[PDB]
């Protein structure tokens, strides 16, 4: 009755250091475009200054 | 539950008030003003505190309760020491022996108690016994044996065989 | 002053009187100190390095100087340990052989087995 | 638990107030109805603070 | 009640449960000091041989004597530890 | 609430003891003194047939930050006991009393912050013994400092200053570099704890070099040779209290520190180094045991008394053998009765009386003080190890221990007992022997608690020394837990 | 392996730099002063910095090369001798010589704890948490630093502790059996 609540806590623990290893290797994982900057206006494709445009500015 | 008095710890800090202080009242080196503090110390020693008065006042019982007190102190041990106070007897109980003969000491000898009778369930006392099972168990035949002869057939098998299984537990090993 | 050790704290002190080091035994006993157990007036300036000077400081012989007496000793050890070194050449013989054990050596009695008969046993 | 949480932060404030006494150089029950103020408030902090934990632990229980 | 728990050895029981690991040190403890009384057994008996024997003990008990220092060496604590955190064979 | 309603009852109770009483040096005593009741009730209930800890809680759990937890997911404070833990509880509780009492009818202003630092700087060295993460070890190694710094600081003797500052610097910055050893395996394991960590091996080149942090960490703390500047200078500046649970209390943590933390995650580190844990500890022995000859103060001798059977300890711990580890054990638990006891006699009773601890005033103390020149005597050839005392049976199986592992190394260490008597008993025959001084009037005769520290600190060395076995039922496990001899 | 250094031309570079350092500490020296100051006195109110500049530099890179030639690899004990030899430079402006002494074990020693740790005031980009294999092993891999496992190879600890103490190439109980 003491071996058993010894593994109950020692669950706890490596619960506690797998959650760790788990959110430390979430931080290190890349994200996207749409979460990491404005979230609409999901494109970094500019179309930017559009007064006196030249057709053939695209690529 | 027990009792104080209101007006008497009202009249007492009104009697100390005309009263010397603690380092006067002594230092004179009889009975003409050393005859009334021979009483006031024995205000000190008269024990009125009261067990549940202490729990169903407010403090200003208290303050005056303590002031109070604290000059009955002065006037009871700088008595003690220049000079009940004319009067010489052993031993006048201090304020710790109340509760360290009787707290301190007696579960500091359950402590010795326990400790002794705890080393009864010890690993030597619980391995002979082991070690005599693991004989009996393996060769029962001398449990035939009377009860006087048993105790040497036990130990030619110990002597005699390994019995230990500890080459049991180390199988990566071989 | 007088020990290489008391030389070797001059830079040391810079307040302090720097009195001479005399021991408190050998001063006389018949002149009548505060401390007639110590040998000490009530106020006398104590000494760097004071308690190898103390009455309770070791014994300090008197008699012989301590580089002689350091000769006298090891005259006699060795003056011992030469003649009784010398005196093994000058022996005489024994006229008995040891005496002798039976059963081969007595070599099963004082433990041994057949192999083992080198190791326990003597005089056959 | 929810209610061992709301009486430490009430605690805390009482040790607030209490402190706060102490070096103005007043008693230790001065103004005695302060007590109930500073732990209403330091135990309202103890609601928002469990409340936002609570949120934040469904918020990672989602993501399975 | 003499109680006798079981025996788990450090082989084969997945060093992420705390249960067979604690126990598998306390069976390597426990035996080791079953393993320490038969040590503790034949020093009772060489001392009785001696006793009564006397005089012809070099040859009543060399193999008792000889038989204590065989154990001597081999038969102490010895520490889980040096088991637990290594392997041999690998 | 009902836990809740009791605290809200014993809090009322300690406001009106405040209120009408003055001092609360009877509720401390009550209280320090009620904690005995309950540990020896905890020894009662105590599984000694089970390495496993037995009492565990958690507190500061993300779920419940003010109490107790269950939950599957644990990132609080850890703490719990079993045998070696609880011998140190046990040599605690029932110490820390008769420092409180030990500063009685002395103390005269602002009594009620010296008790309190008191009681506090003994309650943080019961949860010491308690804990179980390598922080919440770590978070009370040091909530001991602020307020040792301030009740050397205030309260002591003279030129206390200076000792207040040692007391928090040397300590610190020994400290500094185990904070720095378990930051490195906090981020490497990801485990503060001290259960789970005889699983987990390191690389030798890892394990290497997070020991040093460790061991010079617990080079200061039980003082050894670099160190040691610190120790005489911290007592024989403080005060009373300070002192014996300076040197009862906080030397014996450091001995349960290089049990709890290093030997059982270190295991391979140390194989290849012990043999530098004898020269410092050879070396502390033969050093300071050498340099007590020549010390013209009183406490400072008994300080360094204490620094050599620290000394001869962590090579029984060292020794990597079964006889060693118990026979530390047995060394700390009972210094830890001997000596607080020859600093009530050193700074307790004589300091009192006559105020300067200069030795050079006092001899002649059988002529006026008999039953105080007994316990000078009994009191230091029980320091020396004399057998039956307590003191021999550590001091004997910890030679035999580190003579196991090195055997030149333990026979020149051998050379402690002689060491050890030789300034002990210089000093006790100073001050038994000879006429009754010039400088001395004649004062009070050893008074009725002053006897009644004494022979309960002389009583709980003779049980020991008669019986070492009375807590074997607790430490037969911790004999086994730390050995690598594979 | 490795490869040995030219010691004069490290020496020489050094000396060069040292010497501008000199020169433009005695530029600060001049403008960052008081009382009558000119073009001159650059070097002559100097406060014997452009010695300090230039012996340091050669002193400390010429020992160093040298010891990393001499014992022909490369660690942080070359840092301390080094820096020994830079104490002894600056321990000669005092002239005293339980200073001088001070200055060679204590600035060697500092050197040392410098050179050990990597002799880089910055961190190694690899080799550290973020950029390094850590936790536990998958399989039957060699432990790496920053790893751990459950158990070592026996024939590893053997290897590195020794055949003597305790420890064992086969274990005690097992060594001892009855056939
Ligand atoms: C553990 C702690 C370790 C560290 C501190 C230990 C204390 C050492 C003693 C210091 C001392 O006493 O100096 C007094 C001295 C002042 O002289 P003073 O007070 O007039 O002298 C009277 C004394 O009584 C002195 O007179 P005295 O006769 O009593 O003693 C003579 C002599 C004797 O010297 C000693 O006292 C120490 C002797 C140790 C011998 C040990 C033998 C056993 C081993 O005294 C000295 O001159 C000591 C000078 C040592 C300087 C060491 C500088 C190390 C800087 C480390 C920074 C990190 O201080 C200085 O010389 C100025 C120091 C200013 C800072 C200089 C910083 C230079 C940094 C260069 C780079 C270093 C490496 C950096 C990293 C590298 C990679 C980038
Ligand atoms: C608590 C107070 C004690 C103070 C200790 C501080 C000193 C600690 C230094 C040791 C340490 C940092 C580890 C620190 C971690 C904990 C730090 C704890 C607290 C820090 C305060 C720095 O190691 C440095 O040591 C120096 C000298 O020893 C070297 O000097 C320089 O040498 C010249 C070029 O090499 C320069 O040209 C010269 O100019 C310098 O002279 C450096 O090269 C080296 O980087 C070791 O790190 C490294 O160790 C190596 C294995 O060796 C590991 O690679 C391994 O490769 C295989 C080999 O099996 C295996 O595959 C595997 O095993 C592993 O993959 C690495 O992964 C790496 O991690
Ligand atoms: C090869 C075979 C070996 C067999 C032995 C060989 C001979 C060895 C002889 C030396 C050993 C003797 C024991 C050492 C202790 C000496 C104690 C002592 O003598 O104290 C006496 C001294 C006072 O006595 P005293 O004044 O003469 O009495 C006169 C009465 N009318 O009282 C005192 O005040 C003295 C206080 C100082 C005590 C001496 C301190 C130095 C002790 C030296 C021990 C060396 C330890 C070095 C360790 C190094 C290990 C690497
Ligand atoms: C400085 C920062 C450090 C952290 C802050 C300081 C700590 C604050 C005090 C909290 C720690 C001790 C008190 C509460 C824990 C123990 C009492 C308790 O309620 O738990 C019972 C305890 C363990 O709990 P458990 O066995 O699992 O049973 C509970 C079932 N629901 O069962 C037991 O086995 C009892 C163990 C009790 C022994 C605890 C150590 C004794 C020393 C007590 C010091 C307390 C100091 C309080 C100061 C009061 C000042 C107002
Ligand atoms: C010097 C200055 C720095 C010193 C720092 C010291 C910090 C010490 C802080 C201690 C606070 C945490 C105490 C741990 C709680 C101890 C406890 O268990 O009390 C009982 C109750 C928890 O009850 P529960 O968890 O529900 O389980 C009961 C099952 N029998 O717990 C409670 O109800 C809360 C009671 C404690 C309230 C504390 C309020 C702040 C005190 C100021
Ligand atoms: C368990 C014991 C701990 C809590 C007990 C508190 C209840 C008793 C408080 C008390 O009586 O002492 C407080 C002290 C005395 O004031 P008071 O008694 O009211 O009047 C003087 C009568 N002679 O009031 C004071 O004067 C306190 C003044 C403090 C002066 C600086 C001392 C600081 C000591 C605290 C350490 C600081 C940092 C702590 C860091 C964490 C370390 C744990
Ligand atoms: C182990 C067995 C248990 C431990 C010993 C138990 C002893 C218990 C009782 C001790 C009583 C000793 C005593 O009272 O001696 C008093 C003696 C007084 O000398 P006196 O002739 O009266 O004249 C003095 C001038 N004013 O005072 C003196 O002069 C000093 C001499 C002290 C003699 C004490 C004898 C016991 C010493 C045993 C050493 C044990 C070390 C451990
Ligand atoms: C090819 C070219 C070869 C030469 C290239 C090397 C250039 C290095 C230049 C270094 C010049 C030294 C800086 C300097 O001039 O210091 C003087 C100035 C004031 O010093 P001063 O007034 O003379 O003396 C007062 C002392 N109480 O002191 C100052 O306040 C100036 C501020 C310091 C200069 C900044 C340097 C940053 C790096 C500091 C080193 C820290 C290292 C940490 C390890
Ligand atoms: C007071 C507390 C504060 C600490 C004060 C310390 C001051 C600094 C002291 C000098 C330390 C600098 C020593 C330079 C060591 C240079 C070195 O490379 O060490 C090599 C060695 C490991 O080198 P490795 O690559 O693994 O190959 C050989 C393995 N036998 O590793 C070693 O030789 C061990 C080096 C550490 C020795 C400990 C020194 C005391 C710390």
């Amino acid at each position: 009755d003491i071996l058993n609540e010894e593994a109950k806590i020692v669950q706890a623990l490596n619960n506690q250091r797998e959650l760790t290893i788990k959110m430390h290797e979430l931080k290190r994982e890349e994200k996207d475009y749409a979460h990491s900057y404005s979230p609409l206006f999901s494109d970094p494709v500019p179309q930017g200054g559009s007064i006196g445009k030249a057709p053939g500015s695209s690529r | 539950l027990r009792a104080y008095n209101e007006e008497k710890e009202l009249a007492l800090k009104q009697r100390l008030s005309q009263l010397p202080p603690p380092g006067k009242a002594f230092v004179t080196a009889k009975e003409a003003e050393l005859a009334e503090l021979a009483e006031i110390a024995a205000l000190y020693k008269t024990d009125r505190v009261g067990i549940l008065d202490i729990l169903l006042l407010g403090n200003k019982h208290a303050r005056l309760y303590r002031d109070n007190t604290a000059l009955l102190k002065d006037y009871y041990y700088n008595g003690r020491r220049i000079l009940w106070e004319i009067k010489r007897e052993g031993a006048e109980k201090e304020d710790w022996v109340n509760q360290m003969y009787f707290l301190y000491a007696p579960s500091l000898i359950l402590l010795l108690i326990v400790m002794v009778y705890k080393s009864r369930e010890d690993i030597t006392f619980w391995a002979k016994k082991e070690l005599d099972q693991r004989v009996l168990d393996k060769h029962p035949e001398i449990n035939d044996a009377p009860e006087n002869e048993r105790d040497a057939l036990i130990v030619e098998r110990i002597i005699a065989g390994d019995y230990d299984k500890l080459a049991s537990l180390q199988k990566k090993a071989t | 002053i007088r020990a290489s050790f008391d030389k070797a704290e001059e830079p040391m002190l810079g307040d302090y009187p720097d009195i001479d080091p005399f021991p408190a035994q050998l001063k006389n006993p018949y002149k009548k100190y505060d401390d007639q157990q110590d040998r000490r007036n009530l106020e006398e300036p104590l000494s760097v390095n004071d308690d190898l000077y103390d009455m309770w400081s070791p014994d300090r012989f008197t008699h012989f100087k301590n580089q002689d007496a350091l000769k006298y000793f090891i005259g006699f050890l060795t003056i011992f340990f030469g003649a009784s070194y010398v005196a093994t050449y000058f022996v005489p013989e024994k006229a008995a052989i040891p005496r002798e054990f039976p059963y081969e050596g007595l070599w099963k009695e004082s433990g041994g087995t057949e192999k083992s008969k080198a190791f326990f046993g003597q005089r056959s | 638990a929810l209610f061992t949480s709301l009486v430490g932060a009430s605690g805390l404030g009482f040790a607030t107030k209490f402190l706060s006494n102490k070096i103005r150089l007043k008693p230790a029950g001065y103004y005695p109805l302060g007590y109930v103020f500073s732990g209403v408030a330091w135990a309202g902090l103890g609601l928002v603070l469990h409340n936002v934990h609570q949120h934040s632990l469904e918020v990672l229980e989602k993501k399975k | 009640e003499h109680q006798r728990p079981e025996l788990v050895s450090f082989d084969d029981i997945n060093y992420n449960d705390h249960k067979k690991v604690r126990e598998a040190q306390e069976s390597y403890t426990r035996e080791q000091f079953i393993r320490l009384e038969a040590l503790k057994t034949v020093r009772k008996a060489l001392e009785k041989c001696y006793e009564e024997s006397g005089p012809n003990h070099f040859e009543d008990c060399k193999n008792l004597a000889e038989q204590y220092l065989d154990m001597l060496p081999t038969h102490r604590l010895q520490g889980y530890l040096g088991y637990q955190r290594n392997d041999p064979s690998k | 609430m009902f836990l809740t309603s009791i605290l809200l009852s014993s809090l009322y109770l300690f406001n009106r003891i405040l209120a009408w009483q003055g001092n609360v040096k009877h509720f401390y005593l009550f209280a320090s003194n009620l904690l005995l009741l309950f540990i020896v009730v905890l020894y009662i209930n105590f599984n000694t047939f089970s390495n496993s800890f037995q009492f565990n809680f958690e507190l500061f759990n993300s779920l419940n930050p003010f109490g107790l937890s269950n939950s599957d997911i644990s990132n609080g404070l850890l703490f719990g006991i079993d045998g070696l833990s609880l011998t140190f509880i046990l040599l605690t509780v029932l110490l820390i009393p008769l420092t409180l009492l030990g500063n009685w009818y002395n103390i005269n202003f602002n009594s009620n912050l010296y008790y309190t630092l008191v009681l506090a700087i003994g309650l943080v060295i019961l949860l010491n013994f308690w804990a179980l993460d390598y922080i919440s070890f770590y978070i009370l190694f040091e909530a001991t400092l602020p307020l040792l710094f301030i009740l050397i600081h205030i309260y002591g003797s003279s030129d206390s200053e200076r000792a207040s500052f040692y007391v928090l610097m040397f300590t610190l910055s020994g400290s500094l570099f185990m904070l720095l050893s378990i930051v490195v395996i906090s981020i490497v394991l990801n485990t503060t704890n001290f259960i789970n960590h005889n699983l987990f091996v390191l690389s030798l080149d890892l394990q290497t070099i997070i020991w040093l942090g460790l061991f010079i960490a617990i080079m200061v703390k039980t003082p050894l040779f670099p160190i040691h500047v610190w120790l005489p200078v911290v007592h024989s500046e403080s005060p009373l209290a300070g002192s014996m649970i300076l040197a009862g209390l906080i030397l014996k943590l450091a001995l349960y520190a290089i049990l709890r933390l290093l030997l059982p995650l270190l295991c391979e580190a140390q194989i290849l180094y012990t043999p530098m844990i004898y020269i410092i500890s050879l070396l502390t022995i033969i050093l300071t045991s050498l340099a007590t000859l020549r010390q013209i103060d009183l406490k400072v001798i008994i300080a360094y008394s204490s620094i050599s059977h620290m000394g001869i300890a962590i090579l029984g711990v060292c020794s990597n053998t079964s006889l060693g580890i118990y026979g530390s054990i047995v060394l700390g638990v009972a210094h830890g009765f001997v000596s607080p006891a020859l600093f009530l006699i050193v700074g307790g009773i004589l300091y009192d009386r006559y105020h300067i601890r200069i030795v050079n005033y006092y001899k002649g103390l059988t002529t006026y003080m008999p039953q105080l020149a007994t316990y000078i005597i009994i009191l230091s050839f029980a320091n020396i190890g004399t057998p039956l005392t307590g003191n021999f049976t550590g001091e004997f199986l910890s030679l035999q221990g580190g003579f196991i592992r090195n055997p030149i190394i333990g026979g020149i260490s051998c050379i402690s007992v002689l060491l050890a008597a030789i300034y002990q008993l210089k000093l006790t025959n100073k001050l038994t022997g000879g006429i009754s001084s010039i400088y001395m009037h004649r004062t009070n005769d050893v008074t009725i608690r002053e006897k009644f520290i004494m022979n309960i600190l002389i009583i709980s060395t003779l049980i020991i020394g008669i019986c070492p076995q009375i807590m074997y039922n607790l430490l037969y496990w911790t004999v086994n837990n730390y050995i690598y001899i594979i | 392996h490795f490869h040995p250094y030219n010691t004069l031309g490290l020496a020489t570079q050094s000396a060069m730099v040292g010497l501008g350092a000199g020169v433009v500490a005695a530029a600060a020296r001049n403008s960052l002063a008081t009382g009558p100051r000119n073009i001159l006195t650059t070097f002559s109110k100097s406060g014997g910095v452009v010695t300090i500049f230039t012996g340091a530099s050669i002193a400390y890179v010429f020992t160093y090369c040298s010891a990393a030639n001499l014992r022909e690899r490369k660690d942080g004990w070359n840092h301390m001798w080094a820096g020994a030899a830079t104490g002894a430079v600056l321990g000669a402006r005092t002239k005293l010589v339980p200073a001088f002494i001070g200055w060679t074990v204590l600035c060697g020693a500092a050197c040392g704890l410098f050179g050990w740790t990597g002799a880089r005031f910055n961190a190694d980009r690899k080799a550290s948490l973020e950029q390094s294999p850590k936790g536990f092993v998958q399989e039957d891999a060699h432990q790496t630093f920053w790893e751990v496992v459950h158990r070592r190879p026996l024939s590893l600890t053997v290897e590195q502790l020794g055949e003597g103490r305790g420890i064992n190439a086969v274990p005690i109980a097992t060594a001892t059996e009855a056939p």
